[PDB]
């Protein structure tokens, strides 16, 4: 099976700025009529993947004339003249010399914006989950960038290093943030025992950690 | 214009068969592969039909070990990936891939396969307000949704739309024990869409399980 490997894995680059991916192919993908049996695709977040350049250099059908595909046999390039927020995903290398179709690992691209501190909000349970016999409390982060926050647990003060679990969005298509969301579970029976539940968040746009809280019962 | 259907939570060793419709356009004089991704990874290249013209000949992963079928039916529009004796790394979003014919090099939105043991358990949905003072003209509400499984699909949409109105909705991440996934929605829109004394709903359509119609209160 023909083996791509693409390189970097990974990129992050500041809007306007160029960009370039590398794919190597284990055995030779040019054709007996000159051309070469390499496709890239790009796959954005939420969506399907895309076509942007096939046959080596051909830019597929209402891709921007900022992509740009070049290289023969075992060596290819895909260049982005000027990178932009909508950029913003996976892209592909695949070969269609033989099959089994064979595509590299993936490299994200990451559009570097400014520097964004993110919008905290905390959540007590709802009455109706505390009946159920289980508390969550839940910190929600929105529109941050860089992608690197730490969310810290504290009931009473005393720091958490179980009980809670995230997730982060993919950076957005548009203003090229990311939103999070943290949730703390605890039993009914804990979550009765102490009274002040927090969040504290740590980013890079805030001065220092912000922390989000409430007292039990007193909302 | 390619339409994908079949997917499902089914038991290791089970069976499923996909469809790919084309709407708008013929697929015979097109080849029709099926490529998959396990969530968090790359693109693995599964099997192809080739067109009625050079006589529907099939070509499938050896590592599939010849438990896939790949048809076609030329009078339904539609190709078709019988998967048998279902096993758990089958789980993955499956593609249809359009080769040749135009639309040439277009993929498909993807049906989700999940292979587990694992029963559906439908999400413990509440609703989830603010204990602090609202952010100036805006309200910010939420839904917790919790103790989920299977992981995908889950959607959740809001009683508000429009202008000023965003929906944020962060992708399931697995609970601490057991098999279950947890996440929220949050909603941002105008006080004026929030009015005090009005309540607002978050529906939350989980795979097969009756959709949940969850009351939250405005501010």
């Amino acid at each position: 099976d023909i083996v791509m490997t693409q390189s970097p894995l990974s990129l992050s680059v500041t809007p306007g700025e160029p960009a370039s991916i590398s794919c190597r192919s284990s055995q030779s993908l040019l054709r007996r009529d000159g051309h070469n049996d390499l496709e890239w695709y790009l796959q954005k977040p939420g969506q399907s993947p895309q076509p942007l350049i096939y046959l080596g250099s051909t830019r597929a059908s209402g891709v921007p004339d900022r992509f740009s595909g070049s290289g023969s046999g075992t060596d290819f390039t895909l260049k982005i003249i000027r990178v932009e927020a909508e950029d913003a995903g996976t892209y592909y290398c695949m070969q269609n010399k033989q099959t089994p179709l064979t595509f590299g690992q993936g490299t994200r691209l990451e559009i570097k914006r400014t520097v964004a501190a993110p919008s905290v909000f905390i959540f007590p349970p709802s009455d109706e989950q505390l009946k159920s016999g289980t508390a969550s409390v839940v910190c929600l982060l929105n529109n941050f960038y860089p992608r690197e926050a730490k969310v810290q647990w504290k009931v009473d003060n005393a720091l958490q290093s179980g009980n809670s679990q995230e997730s982060v969005t993919e950076q957005d298509s548009k203003d090229s943030t990311y939103s999070l969301s943290s949730t703390l579970t605890l039993s009914k029976a804990d979550y009765e025992k102490h009274k002040v539940y927090a969040c504290e968040v740590t980013h890079q746009g805030l001065s220092s950690p912000v922390t989000k809280s409430f007292n039990r019962g007193e909302c | 214009q390619l339409v994908e259907s079949g997917g499902g939570l089914v038991q290791p060793g089970g069976s499923l068969k996909l469809s790919c419709a084309a709407s708008g356009f013929t697929l015979s004089g097109s080849n029709v592969h099926w490529v998959r991704q396990a969530s968090g990874k790359g693109l693995e290249w599964v099997g192809r039909i080739k067109r009625n013209a050079e006589s529907d000949a099939t070509a499938y992963a050896a590592s599939m070990r010849g438990r896939l079928t790949i048809s076609r039916d030329d009078s339904k529009n539609t190709a078709f990936l019988q998967m048998n004796s279902l096993k758990s790394d089958d789980t993955a979003m499956y593609y249809c891939v359009i080769r040749g014919d135009v639309y040439n090099r277009q993929w498909g939105q993807g049906t989700l396969v999940t292979v587990s043991s694992a029963s559906p358990t439908s999400p413990k949905v509440f609703p989830l307000s603010l204990c602090s003072t609202q952010p100036d003209g805006n309200v910010v509400i939420a839904c917790l949704v919790q103790g989920f499984f299977p992981q995908e699909p889950l959607s959740v949409t809001w009683s508000e739309s429009g202008q000023g109105v965003t929906a944020r909705n962060f992708p399931p991440s697995q609970d601490a024990s057991g098999d279950l996934y947890t996440t929220s929605s949050q909603l941002t829109l105008p006080a004026t869409q929030c009015l005090a004394g009005k309540s607002v709903t978050c529906h939350v359509k989980h795979y097969t399980n009756p959709s949940q119609d969850v009351t939250v209160p405005c501010p």
